[PDB]
């Protein structure tokens, strides 16, 4: 199979010359395969189901059935399945959004994009700390290369930011993982809630883990790399980064931190709430005085992640469900806004300064409708998944701490301010003098945006449709005596 | 222990604070080896032990070959420049 | 006498592609304003106003929220509280 | 905790710093009476750093009646203040203060040692799962901890109660 | 906020401040191929001996000396 | 085999003409390969961690030294291939890379010195092996006497090595004067408790460590590495590090040493910070070597460091060989040869290499990200094992400093890739010339090892548990 499929790949490359059709086909097959897996997934059980092990000593190149397990573990539960489905949904759209604007070394570009997508998808399958960390860092070289070669004018500094900040956080994560390894001599996620470390040791390990979470989510005050890396990334890099790599952080909290360091998490929760309220308020305010389109869209994601964090550390089932739903809805909506600003407007006019843009409704009414819909979705209109996520997250946060959650309810207003201030200038007024008329949104762009819009609407009208995968998870991590 | 130690330390200070010539440098190397060996041999005698004297003989031979190689290096260095201005 | 091999033939790096008509009329003033705003960090200096905003937002505001969040931890329980009952636990 | 003798220890530190600055000045001279003329004030650098660090460390340790990393944080802050006064600029002074204080606070937190405290380290400590009902030590792990320990360490409230809810709310 | 905090202080404790700090420190550590190196080796030997003497006396007293030494070398 | 090779080679090189140098070197390359493959089965002696004292208790043989020995042979094979084969067949490369007549004999003798350092059970053997390696490495530095910088380098090296050798001999003799012995095997826990040997043993360790260039005595070695011919630097920067570090690890005479702790910290800081402002390739690589030597120095503070040290030294040897070979290959695409000993000198001379050779830059990226420690490349697991060891033994502050130093050094590691994936105006159109098959295959083998070594991690640890326990 693998030999034959490799032959097929080689022949397609030799004859056609551009791998991108093969990659699109492949990613669609992967999506279908994951859907088949969902069909055969038992939901009346809190146990990992499609388990396999790699690089075991008895079978380094195959799967292990040995009675000693020294390789890397993989498997899924409902929580991993949700994000995996999101990933396989997003990857083909990431390939498709750059279908025409890459005219050089295109095969390498598509290879990097598909590789990053596969790395994240595999990362969600990881079942122990070491493999999780391995696949968690494996993206950074690919992101560095991609941003450096296929990025905009300031792409060199962008690539250095995206590598350095994430390494900086990941190495403290590595300290915590090394401490866990040498203290427990185990690394798995299957039974790691069974080990009850001393409170002081929990308090120490929690620091490294949460520093990694601060850099990767990001949270205030170490969020300054994200707006850059977004603004100078090419479209696929921005869509992947906004839609999957940030959710890797939330998945990291739920999988690595909460089951193992429960008591220390209980001790540290108000500090988390300080940091999340900081990120929400301060980044939302800082968004008001930006002049770049992609930078503003990037700043939106940080605030939504702040609300997600407030949900996920609320020690309530509603808070956790809200954090997950908000993560999924953000993965639907933010790639769409990035598609607009960095693939439609940027590919037509090759500029991102806000002053140039005005009154796009006259020549491009369809693009204006899309902007309006996506912006009201981003600020949390009900019947959109974003609203369900923000509402449930805020419920959990208000329960966990009434004052802090009540103040956090100002995020609704702040989000409306920056987003609608942007869309007001973009859609209306008299058509700009600086730019000329160009085509309206095309069939491909409309297809991608329709996919994202219908996904967010579907989970916004009936968020319950996710519950069958998540009803174990909403109880697996809350710590009430 | 006394004569050897003082030869070692004075040759070391001559080497370090040399700002006169490179020959002084060679000589400080040799005299350091001398002082090391004198300390060694006094200890050999005090212990009535042969291991000390065996290592002294080996130092002698290795200092010989080290001097040979070092002077060869200096000559090869000179061949290109014609003059040693230190 | 040390020169690269004569065997090598070097041509131009052309990037190919179709030169689209230029659909934006760049405004030099806007570009300079954008560049100044984009690289403001290269020229930032600590003064009285800048230091004041720093000490407010990075120090005073976090301290306020921390005092609130550690003082109020576990203070409230609201679920189904009735008349006469204390909504406070301490 | 029995006190550090701040005065004496600071005096010895003054002596050590003066000697170290003298050695640095002699070196500086050799590498470049003029030795102190062309010193660059290194003798003052050493002397001031020594006095500041030692005096602030002992002072803070005595006042708080504790020995931990916070004392090193204060002492590093004082040392950074001394070293950043040389810039003659308020931002640089503040930066030296806060950052040297942070670095030395990290140093004091890890143990205020460059090598390791061998007896406390994991390799020389009781580890693994504990036996029948023994008290938990720092490196040891269990399957269940005593609920009274949870209630005392974490504190009452926010879902931490002496008795499981369902048991407490059972009818008879 | 957006300027003074985000592109101000956070970049100070970020890419820009670190860039300046590393520029200065690196310049200082790079700032007579023999005589100099010989002086270096003597200075290392004597400095190590005196530092360890101090450590035997009292380890707390040597911390400022190490801080000052690093200040000389990097700054 | 090594002694027999040295003797025969002296005879042949005496009786052969200057044109036969490369053929002779190919002969020895194949001979070493044959020895490595046919005599490998002697590992079986070391089953259950069986130790053997040999030559009247002068040499010690265990699994550890057997592995170091095999590694040194592999390194010698790779290094001799660079001299035994031409990259290109043009006049320029005949001028650039020609092997001296006696170079191979010097290489073999320095290898013998390194192996005797590794196996040394007695201080007399240690000192003789140190002096053998030191003399051979002086001469290797000096054999390219047409270079002004190489001769200046050899002289500075002679003097610094002589002083450090005198410090070492002094330490050996003080140990003799206190214990009337020349063996560390005479040492025991009772003896270490009873007597204060700390000063003597630390002086011996420092005398050995300053010979591989740990701070604050680095700069003389970085200058030597900068000023030697590039194919000489590939060797002299590696073998002494391996031999000295392996001896120190095996001896374990500085456990929990406060002075070694402070010096390892200082070495990390200087290697990371000082390499940032560098613009020359080989100075960048030498500061890389300094930082990695710091990572290995940390392992001298603890017991049971065999696995972490072996893994780290192996992956470092592979990465170091590979990065030097990549710099060597990238010479064919530069438009300016600086001189005949060091054809490429400045990092910026690689600018736009991806447009000339995409896969060369792919290999460069792989090796750089190994150095930074990106999983699942080998570099990550090397750093992981080191962190495991030092955290198990309570070196908390040193672990924090190691984190910080890896972060800082990532900057000047990525400097190379950064300039390499930028764009050059004059892009290779075509060429008839083929890079030599053999060296390209070797470079590819190193790259594939770095990339896909991790699949064998669990098998390696299983083997290790039976040969080192
Ligand atoms: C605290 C107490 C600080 C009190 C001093 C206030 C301070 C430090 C602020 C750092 C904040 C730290 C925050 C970090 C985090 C905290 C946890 C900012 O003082 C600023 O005040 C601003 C507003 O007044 C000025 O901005 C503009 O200014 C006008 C131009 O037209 C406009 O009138 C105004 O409209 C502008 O806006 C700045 O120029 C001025 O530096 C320094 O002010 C003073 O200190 C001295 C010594 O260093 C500084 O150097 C002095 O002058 C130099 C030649 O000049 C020479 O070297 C020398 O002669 C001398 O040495 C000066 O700087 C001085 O002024
Ligand atoms: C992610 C951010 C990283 C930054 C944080 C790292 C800092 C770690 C600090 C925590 C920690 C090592 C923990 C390492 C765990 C993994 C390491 C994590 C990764 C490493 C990067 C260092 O604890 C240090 O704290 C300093 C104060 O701050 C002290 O400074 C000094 O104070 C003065 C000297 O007395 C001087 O005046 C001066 O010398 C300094 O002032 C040190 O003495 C002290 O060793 C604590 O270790 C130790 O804790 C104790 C009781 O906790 C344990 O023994 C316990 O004994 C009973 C009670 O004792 C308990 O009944 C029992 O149950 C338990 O057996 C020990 O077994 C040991 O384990
Ligand atoms: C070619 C050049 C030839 C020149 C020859 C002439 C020179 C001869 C002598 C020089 C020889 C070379 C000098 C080398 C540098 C000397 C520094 C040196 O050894 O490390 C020190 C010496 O610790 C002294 O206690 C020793 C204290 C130092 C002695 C006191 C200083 C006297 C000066 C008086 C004024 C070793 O302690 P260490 O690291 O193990 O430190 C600790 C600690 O000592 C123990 O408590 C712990 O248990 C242990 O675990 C450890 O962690
Ligand atoms: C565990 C870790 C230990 C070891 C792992 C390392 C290596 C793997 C083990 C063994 C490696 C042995 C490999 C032998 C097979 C490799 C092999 O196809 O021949 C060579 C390389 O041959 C070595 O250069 C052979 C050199 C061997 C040195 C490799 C060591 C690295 C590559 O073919 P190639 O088509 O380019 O060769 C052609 C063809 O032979 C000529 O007729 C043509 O005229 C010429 O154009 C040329 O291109
Ligand atoms: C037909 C004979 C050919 C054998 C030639 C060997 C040449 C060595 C040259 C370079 C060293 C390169 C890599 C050494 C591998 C370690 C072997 C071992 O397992 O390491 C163990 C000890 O683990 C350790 O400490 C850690 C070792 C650190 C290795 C770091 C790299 C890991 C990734 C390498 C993956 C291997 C590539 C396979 C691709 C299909 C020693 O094993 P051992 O002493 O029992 O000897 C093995 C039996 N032998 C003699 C017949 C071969
Ligand atoms: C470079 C970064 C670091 C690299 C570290 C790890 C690299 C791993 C390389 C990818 C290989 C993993 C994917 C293939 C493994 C699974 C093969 C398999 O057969 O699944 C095993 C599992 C159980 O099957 P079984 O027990 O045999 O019973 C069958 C009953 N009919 O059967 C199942 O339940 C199906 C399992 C589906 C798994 C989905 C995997 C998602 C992505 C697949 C390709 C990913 C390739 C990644 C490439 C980039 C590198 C990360
Ligand atoms: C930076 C970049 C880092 C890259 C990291 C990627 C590492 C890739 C390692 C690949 C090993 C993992 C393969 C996943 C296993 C999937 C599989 O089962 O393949 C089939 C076969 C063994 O299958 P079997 O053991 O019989 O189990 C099936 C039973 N139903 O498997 C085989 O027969 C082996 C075929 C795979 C050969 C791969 C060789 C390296 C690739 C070049
Ligand atoms: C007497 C009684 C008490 C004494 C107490 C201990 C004595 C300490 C001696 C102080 C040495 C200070 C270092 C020194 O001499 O520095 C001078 C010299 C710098 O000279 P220069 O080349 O001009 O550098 C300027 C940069 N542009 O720098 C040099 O010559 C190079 C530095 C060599 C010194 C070695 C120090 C040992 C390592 C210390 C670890 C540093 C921190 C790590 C933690
Ligand atoms: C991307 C880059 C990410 C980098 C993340 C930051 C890395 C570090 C930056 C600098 C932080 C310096 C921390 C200095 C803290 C000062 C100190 O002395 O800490 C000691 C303090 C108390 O420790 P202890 O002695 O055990 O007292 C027990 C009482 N309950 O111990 C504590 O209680 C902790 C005090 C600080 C809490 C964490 C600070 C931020 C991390
Ligand atoms: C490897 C195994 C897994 C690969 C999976 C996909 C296989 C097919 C890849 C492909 O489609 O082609 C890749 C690319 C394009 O081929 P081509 O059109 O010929 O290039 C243009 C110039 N000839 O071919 C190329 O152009 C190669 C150019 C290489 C680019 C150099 C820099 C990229 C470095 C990648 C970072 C890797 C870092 C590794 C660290 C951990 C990563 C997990």
């Amino acid at each position: 199979i693998l030999l034959s499929s490799l032959y097929l790949f080689n022949r397609i490359l030799a004859w056609q010359g551009n791998v991108k059709h093969f990659y699109l086909f492949a990613s669609n097959l992967l999506l279908l395969f994951i859907v088949v897996l969902y069909i055969n997934f038992n939901t009346f059980s809190n146990s990992f189901q499609f388990n396999f092990e790699l690089f075991n000593s008895l079978n380094p190149f195959g799967l292990s059935n040995s009675d000693i397990s020294n390789g890397l573990l993989f498997g899924i539960d409902g929580l991993s399945l949700t994000f995996i489905l999101l990933t396989v949904l997003l990857i083909p759209l990431t390939l498709l959004g750059n279908w025409y604007n890459i005219n050089f070394n295109s095969n390498l570009y598509y290879t990097l994009v598909l590789a990053i997508g596969l790395v994240i998808l595999l990362n969600f399958w990881a079942l122990d700390y070491i493999s999780f960390y391995i696949l968690f860092e494996a993206t950074l070289p690919l992101l560095f290369i991609l941003i450096h070669i296929y990025g905009s004018s300031d792409s060199e500094r962008a690539s250095f930011y995206v590598l350095m900040f994430t390494l900086s956080g990941s190495l403290f994560m590595l300290l915590s993982i090394v401490v866990i390894s040498i203290v427990l001599n185990t690394t798995n996620f299957i039974n790691h809630n069974l080990f009850v470390l001393s409170l002081d040791l929990q308090t120490i390990i929690w620091l490294g883990l949460f520093i990694a979470i601060m850099v990767k989510t990001p949270l205030f005050p170490i969020h300054v790399w994200l707006p850059v890396v977004h603004s100078e990334s090419p479209l696929a890099g921005s869509m992947i980064l906004a839609g999957l790599i940030l959710k890797l952080a939330l998945y990291a909290i739920l999988r690595l931190l909460l089951p193992l360091l429960c008591e220390a998490q209980i001790l540290y929760t108000p500090m988390i709430y300080i940091i999340s309220l900081l990120t929400i308020i301060l980044t939302s305010l800082a968004t008001l005085r930006q002049i770049d389109l992609k930078v503003i869209i990037a700043y939106s994601s940080i605030s939504h992640m702040g609300i997600a964090i407030l949900g996920v550390c609320s020690n309530t089932s509603l808070g956790i469900y809200g954090s997950i739903v908000l993560g999924v809805a953000h993965g639907f909506v933010s790639p769409a806004l990035f598609l607009i600003v960095g693939g439609i407007l940027y590919d037509r006019y090759h500029i991102r300064i806000v002053n140039y843009y005005k009154g796009l409704t006259t020549y491009m009414p369809q693009l204006a409708t899309y902007i309006i819909i996506l912006s009201f979705a981003n600020i949390g209109t009900p019947l959109t998944g974003n609203f369900t996520g923000e509402f449930l997250s805020l419920q959990g946060g208000f329960i966990r701490n009434p004052i802090i959650g009540g103040i956090s309810c100002i995020s609704v207003l702040l989000a409306a301010i920056y987003q609608l201030k942007l869309t007001n200038k973009l859609t209306g007024g008299i058509s700009s003098i600086y730019m000329h008329r160009t085509n309206d949104v095309t069939i491909r762009e409309k297809f991608i945006m329709n996919i994202l819009i219908i996904s967010t609407l579907i989970i916004g009208i009936c968020p319950q449709i996710m519950y069958n995968l998540l009803y174990w998870t909403v109880n697996n991590y809350i710590y009430i005596i | 222990m006394f004569i050897g130690t003082i030869i070692l330390v004075l040759s070391f200070l001559g080497f370090v604070f040399n700002r006169r010539n490179i020959i002084l440098a060679f000589i400080c190397l040799e005299t350091m080896l001398l002082g090391i060996n004198l300390i060694l041999l006094r200890n050999s005698v005090l212990f009535d032990d042969i291991s000390g004297s065996l290592f002294a003989i080996v130092i002698i031979i290795l200092a010989g070959v080290e001097s040979a190689i070092g002077l060869s290096l200096l000559v090869s260095y000179y061949r290109l420049r014609g003059v040693i201005n230190s | 006498e040390l020169k690269p091999s004569s065997a090598i033939q070097r041509g131009p790096l052309n990037k190919g592609g179709w030169d689209a008509p230029h659909a934006l009329h760049n405004d030099g003033a806007i570009d300079r304003y954008a560049h100044w705003r984009t690289f403001y960090q290269e020229r930032f200096k600590y003064t009285r106003a800048t230091g004041k905003s720093t000490l407010i937002f990075l120090v005073a505001f976090p301290a306020l929220i921390g005092y609130v969040a550690y003082q109020s931890e576990g203070l409230f329980e609201f679920a189904g509280k009735r008349r006469g009952e204390s909504v406070t636990t301490r | 905790f029995h006190p550090y003798n701040t005065l004496g220890l600071a005096t010895q530190s003054a002596m050590v710093g003066l000697g170290a600055g003298v050695v640095a000045a002699a070196a500086r001279n050799s590498l470049a009476l003029t030795t102190f003329s062309k010193s660059g004030g290194v003798v003052t650098i050493f002397t001031g750093a020594s006095i500041a660090y030692v005096f602030t460390y002992c002072s803070a340790a005595n006042l708080r009646e504790r020995k931990d990393g916070w004392n090193h944080m204060w002492a590093g802050a004082a040392t950074g203040a001394v070293l950043g006064a040389r810039t003659k600029l308020v931002p640089a002074f503040i930066g030296w203060t806060v950052l040297c204080g942070a670095a030395c606070g990290l140093f004091g937190w890890t143990g205020a040692r460059f090598n390791a405290d061998r007896k406390a380290s994991l390799e020389q400590s009781p580890k693994g799962f504990v036996q029948e009902d023994a008290h938990q030590t720092f490196w040891e792990v269990v399957h269940r901890r005593p609920l009274s320990l949870t209630v005392e360490q974490l504190g009452e409230g926010r879902g931490i109660n002496a008795v499981p809810i369902a048991t407490a709310t059972e009818a008879p | 906020i957006a300027h003074h905090v985000d592109k101000g202080s956070l970049y100070r404790l970020g890419p820009v401040g670190i860039n300046r700090l590393l520029n200065k420190a690196s310049y200082n550590v790079i700032n007579s191929s023999l005589s100099m190196n010989s002086m270096l080796i003597l200075i290392t030997i004597v400095s190590l001996l005196l530092l360890v003497l101090v450590m035997n006396v009292n380890f707390i007293i040597v911390i400022p000396v190490l801080i000052s030494i690093l200040y000389i070398l990097f700054s | 085999m090594l002694i027999l090779a040295i003797i025969s080679l002296i005879t042949f090189v005496s009786m052969s003409k200057l044109s036969d140098n490369r053929a002779i070197i190919r002969l020895i390359n194949i001979y070493l390969i044959l020895v490595l493959v046919l005599d490998s089965f002697l590992y079986l002696l070391f089953l259950n961690n069986q130790t053997y004292t040999v030559m009247g208790e002068l040499l010690i043989f265990n699994s550890f030294t057997f592995y170091i020995d095999m590694l040194i042979y592999f390194i010698m094979i790779v290094i001799s291939s660079l001299y035994g084969y031409n990259l290109y067949n043009n006049n320029l490369y005949k001028t650039l890379f020609e092997p001296k007549k006696e170079l191979i004999i010097l290489f073999l003798i320095n290898i013998l010195g390194a192996l005797l350092i590794v196996h040394s059970n007695d201080f007399i053997t240690l000192f003789v092996a140190i002096e053998l390696q030191s003399y051979s490495i002086y001469l290797i530095t000096a054999i390219y006497n047409s270079s002004y910088k190489a001769s200046k380098a050899s002289m500075l090296y002679f003097f610094m090595g002589g002083i450090l050798s005198i410090l070492i001999a002094y330490s050996i003799n003080t140990y003799y004067s206190v214990l009337n012995s020349y063996t560390l095997h005479s040492l025991d826990s009772l003896i270490i408790n009873t007597l204060d040997l700390n000063l003597i043993l630390i002086a011996l360790s420092l005398g050995l460590l300053f010979k591989i260039g740990i701070a604050p005595l680095h700069k003389w070695l970085i200058s030597i590495y900068e000023n030697t011919p590039i194919l000489i630097t590939i060797y002299i920067s590696l073998i002494p590090k391996i031999s000295i570090l392996s001896y120190l690890v095996l001896s374990n005479i500085s456990i929990n040493s406060l002075v070694i702790s402070i010096l390892a910290i200082l070495t990390l800081l200087v290697g990371s910070v000082g390499g940032l402002l560098q613009i020359k390739i080989k100075r960048l690589l030498a500061f890389s070597g300094l930082t990695n030597a710091g990572y290995m120095m940390l392992l001298l503070l603890l017991n049971n460091n065999e696995f972490s040290y072996l893994y780290y030294i192996t992956q470092y040897s592979i990465s170091h060989l590979a990065i030097f070979m990549i710099i060597i290959f990238s010479i064919y695409y530069i438009n300016y040869i600086n001189n005949q000993y060091n054809p490429i000198i400045y990092v910026n001379q690689l600018k736009g290499l991806i447009h000339d050779n995409a896969y060369l830059v792919l290999s460069m990226a792989i090796v750089v990200f190994s150095f930074i420690g990106i999983p699942p490349l080998l570099g990550f697991f090397g750093k992981l094992n080191i962190l495991m060891s030092i955290l198990n033994n309570g070196y908390y502050f040193i672990s924090i400093v190691l984190i910080v130093a890896s972060l800082i050094s990532a900057l000047y590691y990525l400097y190379l890739l950064n300039v390499s994936i930028q764009d050059k105006n004059n892009i290779l159109i075509n060429s008839n010339e083929t890079v030599s098959s053999v060296l390209s295959y070797i470079l590819s083998s190193l790259i594939i090892l770095i990339t896909f070594g991790f699949i064998y991690n669990s098998l390696i640890i299983d083997i290790f548990n039976v040969y080192f326990n």
